[PDB]
């Protein structure tokens, strides 16, 4: 089973083609992409504090060799 | 002084051509132009024309020179010469400064000369006008008046710039 | 006037930016002979006193003009002071 | 967080408001206190070389009034 | 004396600007460079410590080989290696980097990039996490930070 | 005297950075470590000179805050239209002689 | 007491130069999730100290120049004419009060091309000169709307004086009646400013060193300034009470920054265009448009007889 990602019409009535004009001379489509840029400054980062904090890890992680003992 | 200020741009300004006209490398006649071009709109500035004194900056020296260089870095100089190298470009250069400092010399100590003409040297102050009160620039007053009197002006002049497009491309597409 | 409404319509759809370039320009040619405050730019210039107005000498037979300027003769500004 | 941007723009903010505030300031130290006299045209500086001399230290902004009278 | 307390702590001052502006070149070979990447990345943000993210050869104080270097590769990296302004330091990344890795015995694999240029730092691993590296950046501040160039300098 | 010395401050601080950048200790005992057409498309040039004959027209543009204080408004404003009409004009021509397209 | 007024201009300038690195880092870090510089010094206030101090110690790796004298001249003269834009600026005050302001900025503007020029010619490089050769085409081509934007501007403003501006706009920001010109007029500045989705020189050039690097750099971020705060008088003016000259400062200064934080802003938001497209956004898009408004702002005023004063 398949779909289309980009197969369709644009509406040519005088409503559709007057949005199609005031998103290419008033930029909507660009002012909605800073919006989400604006949205990412006030969210908090994801930067945690090297070496004062660590990243997780499992007890399964294979890291430095070493020779054990009984 | 800066009583003499006048002249002493103009000084420079003949010294910027002996650079140029003695014709280095197109880079550095470029340079020469450039200077020449600055302390050509300050003597112009200094006479009391600072819209004509700006235009030389805004259009000489921001548009055509700026074509020239351009120009030259791409169908002419990439790499200046070293500069002064060729004995002829040195012996015009030197020429014509020595030509220039006698005058400034003669002139100085004179004040006056006669360079084939007879000139004064007691400052270009001297010829200025002495009764300005108006409220208004009268250089912008004649400047403006391109719209009301120079209807023809306007119209060849706009007419030739048209042209001017229509012939560059007619010449360059080869 | 349908042929030339499906002529525009195309253009919007292609060419917003070209259409209203077009649009502006035809107004900025047709609207000031159409406005009824363009007659006041040219009385507003004329109103502005650059110079000084040099008297005229008095013969005795210049019953319009002025001899103060607060006298009621000579042109008014009143219509400048409402405007 | 967001709000340790703003320090960084504190300081490039006092940096862009001391040009202004020393130019007003200065201004008025050299003027007597005024704002500093714009002349333009002719008419205005001709007016205010007239100060001059009316002054009678040689300062256009030091004004002489009715006491000259 | 002074004259010594003088140069002690201007060492520190350069030693100071030269290890909080360490900005890096990176050789991004093969996989190594993806763990280059997640440091970069929002978790770890080497930019934070004043590391930016990608600067070019000729304004570069680090260059990170993080990759395995190949022949064919070793004179294009030595070439930009001798571009680098000074001071500049090498940042070894990976075991192919460091020694050939997996790839050791090749005959297209150069036996560790520390044939080609001196090396600063040796981060191990295949991959090193995008901790242990900017562990090895932080190794390389702290090795800046012991530099003496202004004491070496008056005692000779 | 204020625009000569605040000219003459700013070029000379440009000045003394530059050289300064240039010649610093460095603390090192060793030695240290053409007019031609250049091959660059004829569509640069004209985009140069289309931009000096448009800063022409400019120049021309450049009285009209002055020039709409005439008396004379019905010639100054007919006169503004025309050259900017006319700079129009000239666009219409290079667009649409190809004048403005990077391909080939 | 002049000498004094220039160097608290001159200092400042380059203090905010400094700090827009840190900003710029830091908002463009918050906007990707992360921190950006936060070790050296407290929320990173030391970080341009520390980059600066580092570029000037760095070895200044120059090759061997085509023009050792073009080599010089042209950092010289992009930090030169940068200083030069700010001095009309009225803040409310400007320090050199100009006539003909607005035109000496459009005219010294117009001169930084050369800094870009000489550069070309002094890499003894012929793929340096081409990429400056295209960089200048961009800023040439940009500088034509630019300049009869600001025309059409000024015919609501009467004069050339910038500090009429302030006066025009009392009552209301001219981007109120020009919003328009404003548009056009912003994306013109970071294409002028190459800054992105204009940033085509450091684009092609992925696909200087040291102190001269860092004085190229500063004079380019000096303009980013300046380009703004040009805005911000031209299209947002801040009310002066003569009374008190430090408000307007401080309004005006809040315009101008977040006007700058917008570049930053935009600079994270969006890819960069190809070269032939930024080509077209000027000479088939924003020229036409600038044009018609340039007709149109000749005949608004004449028609609703709205002309302002000459004085
Ligand atoms: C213009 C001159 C400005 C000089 C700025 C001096 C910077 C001060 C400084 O070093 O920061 C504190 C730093 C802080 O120390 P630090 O760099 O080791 O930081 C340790 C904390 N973590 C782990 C997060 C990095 O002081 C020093 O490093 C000591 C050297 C001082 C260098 C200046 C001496 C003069
Ligand atoms: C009553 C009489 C009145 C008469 C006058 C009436 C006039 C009003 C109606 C006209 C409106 C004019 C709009 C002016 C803005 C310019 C419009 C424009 O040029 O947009 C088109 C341009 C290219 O469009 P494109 O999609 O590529 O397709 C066209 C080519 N086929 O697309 C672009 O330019 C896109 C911009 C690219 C840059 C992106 C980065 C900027 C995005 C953030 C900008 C934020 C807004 C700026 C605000 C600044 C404030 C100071
Ligand atoms: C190869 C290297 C190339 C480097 C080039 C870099 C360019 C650097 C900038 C050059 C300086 C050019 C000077 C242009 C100033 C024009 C500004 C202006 O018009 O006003 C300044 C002043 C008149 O002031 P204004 O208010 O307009 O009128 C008088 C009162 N109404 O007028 C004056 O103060 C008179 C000053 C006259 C001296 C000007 C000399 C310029 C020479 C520069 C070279
Ligand atoms: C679509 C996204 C586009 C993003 C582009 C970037 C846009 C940034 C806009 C920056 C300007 C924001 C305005 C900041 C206000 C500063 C604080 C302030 O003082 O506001 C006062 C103002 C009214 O006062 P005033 O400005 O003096 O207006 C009087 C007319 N002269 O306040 C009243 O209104
Ligand atoms: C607000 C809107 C309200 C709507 C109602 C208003 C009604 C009144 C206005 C009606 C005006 C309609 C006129 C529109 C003309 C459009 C012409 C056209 O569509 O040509 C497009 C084409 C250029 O496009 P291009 O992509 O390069 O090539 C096509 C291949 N795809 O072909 C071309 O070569 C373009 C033509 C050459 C370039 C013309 C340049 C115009 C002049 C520039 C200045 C602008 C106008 C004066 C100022
Ligand atoms: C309302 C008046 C306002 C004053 C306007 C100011 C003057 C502006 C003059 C611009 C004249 C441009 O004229 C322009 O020429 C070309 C002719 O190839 C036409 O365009 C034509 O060629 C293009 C290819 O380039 C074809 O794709 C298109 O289908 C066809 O229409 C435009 O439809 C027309 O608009
Ligand atoms: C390629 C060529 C392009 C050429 C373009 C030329 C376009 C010219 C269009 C505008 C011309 C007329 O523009 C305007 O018209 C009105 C007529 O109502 C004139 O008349 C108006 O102003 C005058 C003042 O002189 C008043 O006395 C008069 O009462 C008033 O109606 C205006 O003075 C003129 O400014
Ligand atoms: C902004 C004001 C800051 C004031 C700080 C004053 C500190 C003065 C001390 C400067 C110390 C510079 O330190 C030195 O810089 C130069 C940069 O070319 C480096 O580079 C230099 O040495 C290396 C070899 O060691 C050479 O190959 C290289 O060609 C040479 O340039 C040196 O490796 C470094 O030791
Ligand atoms: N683009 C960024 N904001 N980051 C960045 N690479 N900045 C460059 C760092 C820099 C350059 C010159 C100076 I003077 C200073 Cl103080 C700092
Ligand atoms: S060391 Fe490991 S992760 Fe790194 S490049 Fe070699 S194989 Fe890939």
């Amino acid at each position: 089973t398949y779909k289309y990602v980009n197969l369709r019409e644009p509406s040519m009535d005088m409503k559709s083609v007057t949005d199609r004009a005031a998103q290419t001379l008033l930029w909507t489509e660009l002012i909605r992409g800073l919006g989400m840029t604006l949205s990412y400054l006030f969210r908090e980062p994801a930067t945690i504090n090297y070496p004062f904090e660590k990243g997780p890890l499992s007890p399964r992680f294979r890291g430095e060799h070493a020779l054990r003992r009984y | 002084m800066m009583l003499y200020i006048v002249f002493i741009l103009s000084v420079i300004f003949v010294m910027g051509f002996v650079g140029f006209s003695s014709k280095p490398s197109p880079i550095y006649g470029g340079l020469g132009l450039i200077v020449s071009g600055g302390v050509g709109c300050g003597i112009v500035l200094n006479f009391g024309g600072s819209f004509l004194g700006l235009m030389v900056f805004l259009i000489y020296l921001g548009g055509m020179m700026v074509v020239f260089g351009y120009t030259t870095a791409m169908a002419t100089e990439q790499y200046p010469e070293i500069w002064l190298s060729n004995k002829a470009v040195l012996g015009a250069f030197v020429t014509g400064l020595l030509m220039e400092f006698f005058m400034v010399y003669y002139v100085l100590k004179d004040k006056e000369v006669e360079v084939v003409f007879e000139f004064n040297g007691l400052g270009d102050w001297v010829i200025y006008d002495t009764g300005d009160s108006g409220f208004f620039s009268e250089e912008a007053m004649g400047i403006a008046a391109l719209y009301s009197y120079g209807t023809w002006l306007v119209i060849v002049t706009g007419w030739s710039l048209l042209i001017g497009v229509v012939v560059i491309m007619e010449i360059t597409r080869g | 006037a349908e042929r030339v409404a499906a002529f525009l319509k195309n253009v919007w759809a292609k060419e917003p930016v070209l259409v209203a370039s077009f649009a502006i320009a035809g107004l900025a040619v047709i609207l000031p002979t159409l406005s009824p405050y363009t007659k006041y730019s040219l009385m507003i210039n004329r109103a502005t006193p650059y110079n000084y107005p040099v008297p005229l000498r008095d013969d005795g037979n210049m019953p319009d003009v002025p001899s103060h300027p607060q006298d009621p003769q000579g042109p008014s500004l009143e219509w400048l002071k409402r405007l | 967080m967001w709000f340790e941007v703003l320090p960084g723009i504190a300081v490039m903010g006092v940096c862009l408001f001391i040009p202004g505030m020393a130019t007003a300031r200065i201004h008025r130290f050299s003027n007597g206190g005024k704002e500093k006299r714009v002349a333009h045209y002719p008419y205005q500086w001709y007016l205010m070389e007239r100060d001059r001399r009316v002054s009678g230290v040689n300062r256009s902004y030091v004004s002489k009034g009715l006491e000259n009278i | 004396s002074r004259g010594e307390y003088v140069v002690a702590k201007l060492d520190d001052l350069i030693n100071w600007a030269r290890r909080s502006s360490l900005w890096p070149m990176t050789f991004g070979l093969a996989c190594c460079a993806v763990e280059m990447m997640h440091m970069a990345a929002p978790r770890y943000d080497m930019d934070r410590f004043g590391v930016v993210f990608r600067a070019s050869p000729r304004q570069s104080d680090v260059m990170i080989v993080a990759g395995t270097l190949t022949n064919k590769m070793a004179p294009a990296l030595r070439k930009v290696y001798d571009q680098m302004p000074e001071p500049r330091y090498v940042v070894s990344m990976g075991s192919c980097a460091n020694g050939g890795g997996y790839y050791h015995y090749s005959y297209s694999v150069v036996r560790g990039c520390d044939r080609i240029v001196p090396v600063d730092i040796y981060v191990p691993g295949c991959p090193p996490t995008a901790e242990a590296l900017l562990y090895g950046i932080l190794q390389l501040q702290k090795k800046i930070k012991r530099e003496k160039r202004l004491r070496i300098w008056y005692r000779r | 005297m204020n625009l000569m010395l605040a000219l003459l401050t700013n070029f000379t601080l440009a000045t003394l950075l530059v050289i300064i950048a240039f010649w610093l200790p460095q603390l090192n005992v060793y030695s240290e470590k053409g007019s031609a057409r250049l091959p660059f498309s004829m569509k640069f040039f004209l985009v140069a000179i289309t931009f000096l004959l448009f800063d022409l027209e400019i120049a021309l543009l450049l009285p009209l805050p002055w020039a709409s204080q005439t008396a004379n408004l019905n010639t100054m404003l007919t006169m503004a239209l025309f050259l900017i009409i006319l700079l129009a004009v000239s666009l219409a021509y290079e667009w649409t002689q190809k004048g403005l397209e990077w391909t080939e | 007491m002049f000498m004094i007024n220039i160097l608290m201009l001159i200092i400042p300038i380059l203090l905010a130069v400094a700090f827009l690195t840190l900003v710029e880092r830091k908002v463009l870090g918050y906007m990707q999730l992360r921190k950006g510089p936060n070790v050296v010094g407290p929320y990173g206030l030391l970080q341009p100290i520390a980059d600066a101090i580092k570029l000037f110690i760095k070895e200044p790796l120059r090759p061997a120049t085509s023009s050792a004298s073009m080599f010089i001249l042209a950092p010289i003269m992009a930090l030169g004419l940068a200083l030069t834009m700010w001095i009309p600026l009225p803040m409310p005050y400007p320090l050199i009060n100009m006539n003909l302001g607005v035109l000496f900025m459009l005219a010294m503007s117009s001169l930084a091309v050369y800094s870009i020029l000489w550069s070309g010619w002094a890499s003894n490089s012929k793929y340096a000169l081409i990429g400056a050769l295209r960089a200048v085409a961009q800023t040439i081509s940009y500088e034509v709307t630019l300049a009869i934007i600001l025309l059409s501007v000024l015919l609501m403003s009467g004069s050339f004086t910038l500090s009429t501006l302030i006066t025009t706009q009392e009552q209301m920001w001219l981007i109120l009646p020009a919003w328009p010109l404003a548009m056009m007029w912003f994306i013109s500045t970071l294409a002028e400013t190459n800054r992105a989705p204009f940033d085509l020189t450091e684009g092609e050039s992925e696909l200087y060193a040291a102190g001269p690097f860092a004085l190229f750099f500063m004079a380019e971020y000096a303009n980013i300034i300046m380009m703004n705060i040009f805005t911000a008088i031209l299209f947002l003016g801040t009310s002066h009470n003569p009374h008190m000259p430090e408000l307007y400062t401080i309004n005006f200064t809040i315009k101008s920054l977040l006007l700058t934080m917008s570049f930053l802003w935009i600079r994270a938001s969006y890819p960069r265009f190809r070269y032939d497209q930024l080509m077209h956004l000027l000479w088939k898009n924003f020229l036409p448009l600038t044009l018609a408004l340039c007709m149109w702002h000749v005949s608004l005023p004449i028609l609703t007889s709205g002309i302002p004063p000459q004085t």
